[PDB]
């Protein structure tokens, strides 16, 4: 037996020393040196700083510029908007509370923290979902007669805060809990915990299947179908050079978006299957940081692969921020 | 399908 | 009599309360909170993170690049080493002496770090300023039948090293001296302290006037000659639009260049002569530090502005970054 | 102008 028990979470630590304390109570310095939760610090300081301007920027710019509203591009500022969620909701709260070395703001505190840092990562999630079908469906042509309206676009939104809501929301409610996770400064869901009195076995599994296979699948089938299409009509029309590196290109970033979302959801998966299939097995509070480290940071790299690389969203930019011209 | 690669910003 | 006094140091704080340590010696926690501790190290974190690409890359990039290896290009190149000086032996030593509270290496600590932190930055200044005389010389064309070659790129680095040793070492041995600056975690040239054993009162005008008025001066007159110079042959020649926005374009930079270094050592002239011209008056550790944040922070902006904003550098980075294509 | 422009990298 490896951690401490207490009502509303679960300390990564042996109270044998009788030196655990609540973390919604007192800095937890046992269970990682201070300038640990320093660093710690440091990094939220960092996400905030690139992933406040990147992602605002994006809603900003799409202000300026005409030419950004369209329906196809609807769902690329659900992207930035969760990313803010995941900013102001996430990486500043534990900033703060990092700073202190525990959850200062009480147990709502971590179900308010929990809620929006979570439902801002799935929005986000759901987001490059939605985004891929879409794709899919303009350019793969599935569908005969079909084009794609801004009616779609509206939905394909909804969808993903639909989607969202089906995991934030279960945890403040029953299913699941939230609790401060890792160094206990900022607040997860629980499945790492087998709770029975709220069913996190279960959950945890729907979270995998529903909140990580599906979109996995999903995002391969609708992207590898769109390297298809691409690479076919591209040699049945050799005698076009940009018809060539079309296809050369839409390639080199399918592969980034996949290789780039492995990266980002690849660690909990990784982490809650092997938890749930070692369930006698103890693991450390920095190691329970782990697959949350690389989860939050794609609240910076989704906005520099899906907006900035993106060919329309970054002339503006260059436009934006150099005032006006080039 | 250069012109829907476009749309997407994907080409 | 506002702070304490010490063999090497100065302590912005009053000793009254008994509780002021030295600071090669003990954690300075009652000059401020150590969360702000904290943030002076995010902040370290952040620079280093930021500006140890950029200003590698910038190396980096000229190595992959044979278009780049030009005698006009030296100087920049210059440039990024000084930053880098300001990352590894700046930067990242008051990462780690932050997280302690105190400037734990020592006074011969203080003298190194003091030392590379402020070598780099000067070559830097100094960078800038023979940078413009050059774009001055090579444009202005001021020396009938003169052509810039290697051998001139080659002294232009040599005296900024000159230079910037002219200001380096003298604190070394007897004009002025290092010593843990600001909050006491890092070690800086002594401005503020008129201590008359090593004639700070002089160094400290030798530096205000050489080391700021000189640079200041002439990187003016340069560009003002090159606006000039630009603006002149524009009008004469409407008929291009081309050199319509050449001229246009050039100015935007000129300005930038000039806004940017005034950002980057105003606050340090500005505060060494307030205090040399209000001698009682106490300064703030954190207000102390204001300075020296501008003043490091160049080791990210210049990058971005002389190099990341530089036309030809710029391609071989998107080229390099997005791996050979593009 | 423009040929020395560009060889310092300004335009
Ligand atoms: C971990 O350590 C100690 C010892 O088991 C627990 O603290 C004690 O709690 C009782 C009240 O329940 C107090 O009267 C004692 O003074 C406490 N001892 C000390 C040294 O604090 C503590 O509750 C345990 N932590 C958790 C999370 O349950
Ligand atoms: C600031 O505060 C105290 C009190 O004036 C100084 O510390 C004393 O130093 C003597 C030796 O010189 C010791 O025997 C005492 O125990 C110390 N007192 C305490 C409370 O530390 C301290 O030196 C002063 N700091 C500086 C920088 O001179
Ligand atoms: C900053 C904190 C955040 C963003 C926490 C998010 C955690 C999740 C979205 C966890 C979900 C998953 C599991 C718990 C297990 C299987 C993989 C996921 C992504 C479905
Ligand atoms: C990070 C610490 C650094 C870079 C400290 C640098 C401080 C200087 C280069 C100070 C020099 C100046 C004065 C002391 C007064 C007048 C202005 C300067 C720039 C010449
Ligand atoms: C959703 C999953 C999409 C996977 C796309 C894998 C694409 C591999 O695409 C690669 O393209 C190169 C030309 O650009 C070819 O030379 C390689 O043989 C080919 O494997
Ligand atoms: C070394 C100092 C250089 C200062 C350069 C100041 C340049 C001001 O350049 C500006 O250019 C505009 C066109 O681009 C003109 O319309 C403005 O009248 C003019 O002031
Ligand atoms: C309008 O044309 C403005 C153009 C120039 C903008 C130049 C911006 C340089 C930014 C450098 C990095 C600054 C922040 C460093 C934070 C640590
Ligand atoms: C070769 O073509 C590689 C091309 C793609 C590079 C994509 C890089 C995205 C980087 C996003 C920001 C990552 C770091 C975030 C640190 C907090």
């Amino acid at each position: 037996m490896c951690g401490t028990e207490g009502p509303n979470f679960y300390v990564p630590f042996s109270n044998k020393t009788g030196v655990v304390r609540s973390p919604f109570e007192a800095p937890q310095y046992y269970l990682a040196e201070p300038w640990q939760f320093s660093m710690l610090a440091a990094y939220m300081f960092l996400l905030i700083m690139l992933g406040f301007p990147i992602n605002f920027l994006t809603l900003y710019v799409t202000v300026q510029h005409k030419k950004l509203r369209t329906p196809l591009n609807y769902i690329l500022l659900n992207l930035a908007v969760a990313d803010l969620f995941m900013v102001f909701g996430g990486f500043t709260t534990t900033l703060y509370t990092s700073l202190h070395g525990y959850f200062v703001f009480g147990p709502t505190g971590c179900n308010l923290e929990g809620f929006f840092a979570t439902l801002g990562g799935e929005i986000a999630l759901w987001s490059l979902v939605v985004l891929a079908i879409e794709r899919y469906v303009v350019v793969c042509k599935p569908m005969s007669n079909f084009r794609f309206g801004e009616n779609h676009a509206i939905m394909g939104v909804a969808f993903t805060w639909v989607m969202a809501l089906a995991c934030a929301a279960p945890p403040l409610v029953g299913w699941s809990r939230y609790i401060p996770e890792g160094m206990q400064c900022s607040c997860g869901i629980d499945y790492y915990t087998p709770h029975e009195e709220t069913n996190n076995e279960s959950f945890v599994i729907y979270m995998f299947v529903v909140h990580f296979i599906i979109p996995l699948i999903v995002i391969f089938f609708c992207y590898g179908q769109l390297v298809f299409t691409v690479k076919e009509a591209a040699a049945q029309q050799q005698e076009s050079a940009t018809t060539q590196k079309a296809e050369k290109e839409v390639t080199r970033m399918v592969i980034i978006y996949v290789i780039a979302f492995l990266i980002c959801w690849l660690p909990y998966a990784g982490v809650a299957f092997y938890i749930f299939t070692h369930q006698g097995s103890c693991f450390g509070p920095i190691f329970m940081t782990i697959p949350a480290f690389f989860a939050k940071t794609s609240a910076v790299y989704n906005p520099v692969i899906y907006i900035m690389m993106n060919k329309q969203f970054r002339n503006c930019m260059v436009t934006t921020l150099c005032c006006g011209k080039n | 399908i250069l012109e829907n690669l476009k749309d997407c910003g994907l080409f």
